[PDB]
RNA sequence: UAAGGUGAUAUGAACCGUUAUAACCGGCGAUUUCCGAAUGGGGAAACCCAGUGUGUUUCGACACACUAUCAUUAACUGAAUCCAUAGGUUAAUGAGGCGAACCGGGGGAACUGAAACAUCUAAGUACCCCGAGGAAAAGAAAUCAACCGAGAUUCCCCCAGUAGCGGCGAGCGAACGGGGAGCAGCCCAGAGCCUGAAUCAGUGUGUGUGUUAGUGGAAGCGUCUGGAAAGGCGCGCGAUACAGGGUGACAGCCCCGUACACAAAAAUGCACAUGCUGUGAGCUCGAUGAGUAGGGCGGGACACGUGGUAUCCUGUCUGAAUAUGGGGGGACCAUCCUCCAAGGCUAAAUACUCCUGACUGACCGAUAGUGAACCAGUACCGUGAGGGAAAGGCGAAAAGAACCCCGGCGAGGGGAGUGAAAAAGAACCUGAAACCGUGUACGUACAAGCAGUGGGAGCACGCUUAGGCGUGUGACUGCGUACC
């Protein structure tokens, strides 16, 4: 329902990863919006005994919710709320408050 | 003397019976205050 | 009736600020009235007129 | 075909399709005999179409 | 609309789908594993079998269709009885099933403030029973008065706590008089002339505009300190937006609220404009349903609790007269007044917030608040009939022991570490209390008397250019009985 259409670039700024940049995300009902997986060092699980135990320590689910920077382009992360006009008949895709639509 | 607690079905018809807890008005207020208003369940119908 | 109203002779120097009636306000930009509330001097302190 | 794509049809599945569409549940749906890398649980993900007739026939018989 | 989704709280895995039915919101409609509230009859709640039909079958049978008690009107039918009546076989249709509570019917206590209890208060409340709608009970004057008068009813301050009754006891407790709120009249008992003319129960249509989607919706940067600066300053801009709290904090600055502009399928609010089925309008002339009342004695609620007696009641019984009056004038009757013929109908004022919707909080901030934060009327007692808990709460990201090392292929720690933190580590609360273990030094295995504060030796330790102090069990013994 978000009117900003999932192909798009964002960063973290509402947390210590301040600056870390990426696009499209992973999006489902109640998703924590993980940018492009911008995680550091965080374990994976070893239940299986056989030859394949998950050797991983990064890119697992690391959160910063909804969107704090309204799709990046150059700098600046507002206005988010703004809802535009006709583009698709049955829906509307959006950009931000000085650039009409994508 | 022969104390006391035990389970049985056939002894429910004058005392413990769900249709009689609705047949009697005396039971009927209990039945609603215990589940329909009382947020709950009984389910022990067997 | 009830000398309740008599405070303006207790203070008399900073307070009842006898000036002009209310018409002067914008109002859709009420943010502006700080500039015009200078005849009473008061800027923002307690925004009445009675 | 989610039922809605075939609505043009002169008769409904109780004409004998009702059984051709349901045999699988008692003849193939056991341990791995309907599949092991490709199928699993069929009846709602895809095959939910068959339940939909059971209102529609009541719907149509009155129209 | 805008894209993702499979109601979940092991998510393993299928499989829809970002073209405009993948889910999911919403109008209306459709869904039957058997009970069913349930209803052919049976009931020990989850029925176990009667009846008679139907489309059709590999002709086994089948999934399915329908019935009852009543209140009320048609049709057929029918007794001990020419007749009467009663009772069945159908035809139609709706209610019987279910609410916390209001409200109409009456009941309805025991003891207990009275210092005694067989008046009363208690108490018209516990409940139990019966009605039928969201509003009711009411209400169209045998009403209240002094001759002035008032108008269904009474309401609201009064007058008044006045009149007014009593084991002369504790309680109960009016009306008139004044100001007001109010501020309008019909229909049968029935014929005529008139005749879709006035209303409303329904049932379709258009607007005037609801219900909610869809439409929306505001400001800024640098720097010293910095896990998040969303603090501080700067004002570089801001205001009918500075609720409240979320985002890891304290964010005018991002918000989500407001303030404001645009707009729906299709039933359908209510106001009207209408339309189809049904109602009654206009104006004369006719019209008048007493077992009703009376008493004499009972039971009575009435301002009047037994008493002389007061109605409008009520019950065994008895028993008139049509307004050429008497039923009654809160003792009884004058003088004389007012209702009115005993059939039915009325705008306003009152209460129930089921639950969910708008705004205030010298109100509840888990010793509580609707039993209610829960998912707690749930489990720890119940022959049970069911009384209902001990109980608020990790916290960026489940970021929920990567990894190493020992041991019982264990428990727990010693470092790493996501981390501000493990003094947030899944016997999830950022956190003393009843009681405890190893220890720095005491007093010390001849003990007395709330175990003392004194008066002081020097001792585990500490400061001092040396300066008698900053530290506690407590050698000597003095003082005593700390309570309430």
């Amino acid at each position: 329902a978000a009117k900003i259409r999932r192909d798009d670039e964002v960063i973290v700024l509402t947390g210590k990863d301040k600056g870390k940049r990426g696009k499209v995300k992973n999006v489902l009902s109640s998703g924590k919006v993980i940018v492009e997986g911008i995680n550091l060092v965080k374990k994976h699980q070893k239940p299986v005994p056989a030859l394949n135990q998950p050797g991983g320590i990064v890119e697992k689910e690391a959160a910063i919710q909804v969107s704090n920077v309204a799709i990046f382009n150059a700098a600046t992360g507002k206005a988010d709320r703004v809802g535009f006009r006709f583009e698709d008949g049955k829906k509307v895709r959006f950009f931000k408050s000085n650039s009409e639509t994508i | 003397m022969k104390r006391t607690f035990q389970p049985s079905v056939l002894k429910r018809n004058r005392s413990h019976g769900f249709r009689a807890r609705m047949a009697t008005k005396n039971g009927r207020q209990v039945l609603a205050r215990r589940r329909a208003k009382g947020r709950a369940r009984l389910t022990v119908s067997k | 009736r009830g000398a309740l109203k008599s405070i303006l002779s207790e203070l008399v120097r900073q307070d009842r600020l006898i000036v002009v009636e209310k018409f002067s306000v914008e109002a859709p930009k009420t943010k502006l009235l700080a500039q015009k509330l200078k005849d009473m001097a008061l800027e923002d302190v307690l925004i009445i007129t009675g | 075909m989610k039922a809605k794509e075939l609505r043009e049809k002169s008769v409904e599945e109780l004409n004998t399709e009702l059984l051709n569409l349901l045999r699988e549940q008692f003849n193939l749906r056991m341990q791995a005999a309907s599949g092991q890398l490709q199928q699993s649980h069929l009846l709602k993900q895809v095959r939910r179409d068959v339940a939909r007739v059971k209102t529609l026939l009541n719907e149509k018989a009155g129209a």
